[PDB]
């Protein structure tokens, strides 16, 4: 139909606070939440499109920055610190498991246990390979 | 500016897909339980466009006859519609007509989205070519499933186009806050790595379209 | 009370207050309903209430008195009509005086009055009603809102109520609503509300509508309508006007030529997007109900009697003048806009579509020079419309008409495909796959063919819209190519064709485009694997290599691919015409079933290795299995070219695979799966047969599931024994008989539901025991201690299938098979068959119904039965 009215706004500026930041990496993934409220243990879905891993220009952190398809939603935003290692999911050669205490795609810190799943096994290597570095170079940032 | 916000309601039979769609939209996961909703629920949702951010409350309403609660008193002062149905079974495709009803006798001229969910089940029984009341009423048809996130943002991108005026709107990038630096007590520690160690475990779903 | 904070609180967005408010009405309305409702109603028709606390009180009064269920709403009218009369009649006034009181748009006391009126009008107990809005509504002196109010009061009543209730005061009801919706209504809100309530109105007045004086002035009314200075009540109106066209064809030959035309050519090219919409519709709707009397006419022609109804060709007379508007409407677009928005320009074409498959040859001259004009304009427009309307038109045309003007226009398509914009090229793309389908005989051949395959290859890297259109050509290409007469050849497989000069150069893209970044989008990474899977079932005896080694390099991936079966559902790349369903479900089995040739083992080692590989990496359980299961058996199937002789990778696995009975289709696949396996080789089923035996024999035992597993278990337990068999002795079958015939049939034989599994079972039984006795027969004398000839068997036999003579249920054909093989195993066996005769002659009933089905599958093995007794009573 058509409800045409008054609150239609101005244009604005729009910022997606990704600025400032360097991309070190961005690729094509699918997410997955493991639901330990709900008594029995199960995975959720949580998202399925482009991960980055973000680097401040002069602050030097790592973060992790996955958006939602055609809806540009977040569905993971949290910081890398040396603690987090990637694990081998049950015999999957393409999928990573690890864990996080504040993740903040709901803007509320929540402890999560995450799962990732690329699309093979060269772009599963390439994101852990470039984990590992990122994760390295904050290891060595903090112990200085 | 209280960010704009729209009070939607979301109308439809038993089966149809409310309520998975509401909770796809809302944290991202697919319910294969099926546990009939009593009366109403309201569930917020933000869009962010080259406007700004838009707010809908989703009023998602059950279709069964003895939970409907208030069955039209929820449609007051309501602003955007969307009409369900399921496009596996004709029964639920029958009834379009009198949730359009319903809707028109309480609300007047409010843009109204139909929507024919389940379509990547396959031996699909309401063909394409039999769905003509959006033509006879003027109204935007939407084929979605969400199941496999097909067209799932549509309806919302169409209202919000059609609610504050502006046929060239897009979804643009939500902004994305630096997210807070915590530490957690070692026991805590310990707790986690035993789920991690139960998780990895855990074997992950078997899906696709990554 | 503060029943108005209650009704207030209807509105609020929080869950603990509207549980409240509903379980606070819901004890009211329990306690005692006629106070309820005098309260409800006095909150109602007090003005200085908010517009909640009314709409909210005009609903409960409104869902008190009706619902969707037709045995409630019954059940709610009964309840008013047996409440006290004084009740109902302060119910009643205070509810009537509302109209004209409520100053917002859609009122609510309105639908109280036609909740009210429907329970107590078809018992006379409101006499009074119709002749007070009759009145409301012609009063000169009448105000705005309580015209609007009464107008769709009446629009409700003749909607909800009987069409056979008001018969006796529908013309006054008709004249009110006239005299809302004419011309000289200061105020347009009436004139809505008027035509609004027309339009519920309209199955109501089917039998004013017979009279030609109320027929000319409700279309005089309609018509001087639609010539509204405001859009809503032009809108209405043509909405109005198409219903009329939907229920009363037969009536508008006179309208059609002075009043109608006109209108709805005006309306087509009007400016604004909602008349233009109708105006469309006005005449999509005249083609639906031209095609179903054009139906019911083919119909009445087949039977041998005049058509009930005679159409009247609208359409075919009006195409003249729809032609040059759809099609110059077919260029309102933009650069940036969306293909499904159902706006002006999406419905010509469905329009356009329509009446194509509705005139056939008659619109092809109409649309030409269109075509041929626009196909080279310096506008993008103009040359996406001339491509649009070139694709719309394909579909009811004869071909041979369309043929000349596709091989003429064949160039510039492909010159199209390469257009600077993006627009052009989706819409040529998708014209062009059209073609190919929808013409097979006319892109094939001959002199651009070498052109289309070469800017097909190209666009297979163009975007994922287009490439998806250039799969699905690439897939009708390889059908027609391979079906058409270029194959030659009476060895059941062509020589050469058309495309095996660019075959290997067809499949290498093909694959390369599976391996994209950006597979997923309008599901091109499937629509490939599809047009990889026609292309090599539709092939000829000269790219052979290529065809194995596509095969090879496509059988690694049958994890993916099967993951992927399901996820095709259609909607992109191969429209309109779907056949088989999903993507692999028998695609990948007639492929693999087809592609079998020169020997070729190494295919078959792949596919093994591929599916064992994904067994293990299940690592237990695994719901998908199902679909692995399945392919095995489409690998054995009918293939004893290369797989009657498996028997060496399966074979360690079978128990693991049928490990997972949580699973109940899975269950009764793998089932079917053991019974066409063991009949394969029947080597290595051994040492399988006694662990399966035990393992499903417990399965079935406790869990029960009963009615779908244990058919197929005995069948195939009747199938294993026909050639495995012996240790089992003849208890198994026996106990498990004797407690289905004794509970099962004997208890509630009869209905047509339930007579299906009792006589599948029966028929399933009685091939399991000509099954036992012919491989424990040895095939040469006895070669059994043959104990159980007769004691056990023929005895049970005459007690087991009696129960067939309680009520003789329609089993037709396939009993006949069993008495035939009954007689055979049992003639063949012994002596003691004699004791059959001396049974119930319920057989012959039996064999009466089983010879209700012709004679050749019903007489030939009950004469077989005949003639194996004849022979053993010439022996006695
Ligand atoms: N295969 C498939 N199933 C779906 C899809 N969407 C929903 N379903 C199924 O349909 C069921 C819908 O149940 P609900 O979420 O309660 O939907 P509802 O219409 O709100 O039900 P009521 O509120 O009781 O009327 C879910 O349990 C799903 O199993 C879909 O896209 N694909
Ligand atoms: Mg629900």
């Amino acid at each position: 139909h058509f409800q045409a009215v008054v609150p239609a706004p101005d244009e604005q500026e729009i910022a997606t606070l990704e600025e400032d930041e360097e991309e070190l990496f961005c690729n094509r993934a699918k997410l997955f939440r493991f639901a330990s409220e709900n008594d029995l243990p199960e995975w959720k879905e949580r998202g399925t499109g482009d991960v980055k891993l973000l680097k401040h220009k002069e602050k030097g952190a790592i973060r992790l920055l996955m958006r939602r398809d055609k809806t540009l939603k977040i569905c993971a935003n949290h910081y890398i610190t040396p603690m987090m290692e990637l694990k081998p999911n049950a015999g999957s050669d393409r999928a990573w498991v690890w864990n996080t205490h504040a993740d903040f795609a709901d803007e509320c810190p929540k402890p999560e246990l995450l799962a990732i799943r690329f699309l093979n096994a060269e772009n599963a290597q390439k994101f852990k390979t470039k984990f590992e570095e990122c994760r390295k170079e904050i290891e060595e940032r903090e112990k200085k | 500016e209280p960010q704009v916000q729209f009070k939607l309601v979301l109308v439809g039979d038993g089966g149809t897909g409310k309520t998975t769609f509401v909770k796809r939209h809302l944290t991202g996961e697919f319910e294969k339980k099926y546990v009939a909703t009593l009366g109403v629920e309201v569930h917020p949702l933000v869009f962010h466009t080259n406007r700004g951010p838009i707010k809908f409350n989703v009023w998602d309403t059950a279709g069964q006859e003895k939970f409907g609660g208030l069955r039209d008193g929820y449609y007051i002062q309501a602003q955007c519609a969307i009409i369900m149905f399921d496009v596996t079974s004709r029964v639920t495709y029958k009834n379009v007509p009198n949730w359009h009803r319903d809707l028109v006798r309480v609300c007047e001229n409010i843009p109204i989205v139909l929507c024919g969910n389940k379509v990547d089940i396959k031996d699909r029984k309401v063909k394409a070519k039999s769905i003509v009341f959006h033509r006879k009423k003027n109204l935007q048809y939407y084929d979605i499933s969400a199941k496999s996130n097909y067209n799932f943002e549509k309806p919302f991108l169409w209202l919000a186009r059609k609610l504050i005026g502006d046929p060239n709107l897009e979804f643009v990038a939500m902004p994305a806050l630096a997210p807070p630096e915590v530490v957690m007590d070692p026991a805590l520690a310990a707790q986690y790595e035993h789920d991690l160690e139960v998780a990895q475990t855990t074997a992950l779903p078997e899906e696709d379209a990554a | 009370m503060e029943l108005i904070t209650i009704l207030e609180k209807t509105v609020s967005p929080d869950r603990l207050e509207l549980e409240a408010a509903q379980k606070f009405l819901e004890r009211a309305a329990v306690e005692n309903l006629p106070t309820f409702l005098v309260e409800l109603s006095r909150v109602l028709a007090n003005p200085g209430n908010s517009q909640v606390a009314r709409v909210a009180a005009g609903l409960q009064i409104k869902n008190s008195l009706t619902s969707k269920d037709p045995d409630i709403k019954a059940q709610y009218q009964q309840r008013w009509l047996a409440i006290d009369a004084n009740a109902r009649r302060e119910v009643k006034n205070y509810v009537l005086h509302t109209l004209g009181t409520e100053t917002y748009r859609p009122s609510s006391a309105s639908q109280c009055v036609a909740g009210i009126a429907c329970a107590e009008i078809p018992v006379n107990q409101w006499p009074e009603l119709i002749p007070q809005l009759v009145a409301n509504v012609t009063n000169p002196n009448s105000t705005e809102h309580m015209k609007e109010s009464t107008l769709e009061a009446i629009g409700y009543i003749c909607q909800d109520i009987d069409p056979e209730q008001l018969q006796d005061k529908s013309n006054e009801i008709l004249t009110a609503i006239i005299q809302g919706m004419r011309k000289e209504e200061p105020s347009n809100n009436v004139k809505l509300a008027a035509t609004n309530a027309l339009l519920n109105s309209l199955e109501f007045t089917k039998a004013n509508f017979d009279k030609e004086s109320e027929r000319h002035f409700i279309m005089q009314v309609v018509c001087e309508a639609t010539q509204c200075p405001d859009t809503r009540v032009r809108v209405a109106a043509l909405q109005n006007l198409v219903k009329i066209m939907s229920l009363y064809y037969q009536y508008m030959e006179t309208y059609m030529g002075p009043a109608l035309f006109a209108i709805t050519i005006e309306a087509m090219k009007s400016d604004i997007d909602e008349v233009a919409l109708q105006g469309i519709e006005f005449w999509s709707n005249v083609c639906d109900e031209e095609m179903d009397l054009a139906i019911e006419a083919s119909e009445a022609a087949e039977q041998g009697r005049p058509p009930e109804h005679t159409s009247k060709f609208y359409a075919k007379g009006a195409l003249q003048y729809l032609v040059p508007i759809l099609t110059q409407t077919l260029t309102k677009q933009d650069e940036n806009d969306d293909d499904d928005d159902w706006n002006p320009c999406k419905a010509a074409g469905v329009c356009l579509m329509l009446l194509a498959t509705c005139c056939e040859d008659d619109i092809v001259p109409h649309v030409l020079p269109f075509i041929k004009e626009h196909i080279k304009n310096p506008d993008w427009r103009y040359r996406d419309a001339a491509v649009m309307a070139f694709g719309c038109i394909l579909e009811g045309p004869e071909p041979s008409q369309l043929k000349p003007l596709v091989i003429q226009a064949m160039p510039t398509l492909i010159e199209l495909m390469k257009d600077p914009s993006v627009v052009v090229r989706d819409t040529a793309a998708w014209t062009v796959g059209r073609i190919c389908e929808l013409l097979p005989e006319a892109a094939i051949n001959d002199v651009y063919l070498a052109p289309l395959l070469q800017c097909l290859i190209e666009g297979l890297s163009a975007e994922p819209r287009v490439a998806s259109n250039v799969c699905w050509a690439f897939s009708s290409l390889a059908e027609a190519a391979y079906e058409a007469a270029d194959v030659a050849d009476d060895q059941e497989e062509p020589a050469t064709y058309c495309l095996s000069s660019s075959f290997e150069l067809i499949v290498q893209k093909l694959l390369e485009t599976t391996d994209r970044p950006d597979g997923h989008q309008n599901n091109l990474r499937s629509s490939a694997y599809e047009s990889l899977m026609e292309i090599v079932k539709n092939s000829a005896k000269d790219c052979y290599p290529a065809v194995q080694k596509t095969t090879l390099v496509i059988m690694e991936r049958l994890q993916q691919v099967l993951q992927m079966e399901s996820h095709i559902q259609s909607t992109s790349d191969r429209i309109q015409f779907n056949d088989l369903q999903s993507l692999l479900c028998a695609t990948l089995q007639n492929v693999l079933r087809k592609v079998q040739h020169q020997d070729a083992l190494q295919i078959s080692d792949v596919v093994m290795a591929s599916l064992l590989r994904m067994f293990q990496s299940t690592a237990g359980s695994g719901g998908v299995q199902e679909d692995a299961l399945m392919a095995v058996s489409t690998l054995v199937e009918v293939l004893g070219g290369e797989f009657l002789k498996y028997m060496e990778a399966f074979k360690p696995f079978l128990g693991i695979g049928l490990k997972n009975y949580a699973e109940y289709q899975v269950c009764l696949a793998a089932v079917g799966l053991v019974g066409d396996l063991c009949r394969a080789l029947q080597s290595n089923i051994i040492p399988f047969c006694d662990e399966v035996m035990q393992l499903l024999l417990e399965n079935l035992g406790n869990e029960n599931v009963h009615r779908s597993v244990k058919p197929q278990i005995l069948s195939v337990f009747g199938d294993i024994a026909l050639a495995i068999g012996g240790e089992f002795k003849k208890y198994l079958e026996v106990v498990l008989n004797t407690l289905q015939q004794a509970s099962q049939a004997q208890v509630d034989k009869s209905d047509y539901d339930m007579v299906d599994y009792l006589n599948e079972l029966r028929e399933s039984c009685l091939e399991a025991y000509t099954g036992i006795v012919q491989g424990l027969k040895g095939d040469q004398e006895n070669v059994h201690p043959d104990v159980m000839l007769v004691q056990p068997r023929v005895e049970f036999i005459l007690s087991f299938i009696d129960h067939i003579a309680g009520d003789e249920d329609h089993t037709d054909g396939v009993v006949a098979c069993a008495a035939g093989l009954i007689g055979d195993l049992c003639t063949a066996f012994g002596k003691d068959v004699l004791k059959l005769v001396e049974a119930r002659p319920m057989i012959h009933e039996l064999l009466t119904e089983g010879r209700r089905s012709k004679t050749n599958k019903a007489k030939t093995l009950a004469r077989w039965a005949t003639k194996e007794l004849r022979k053993l009573k010439n022996q006695a």
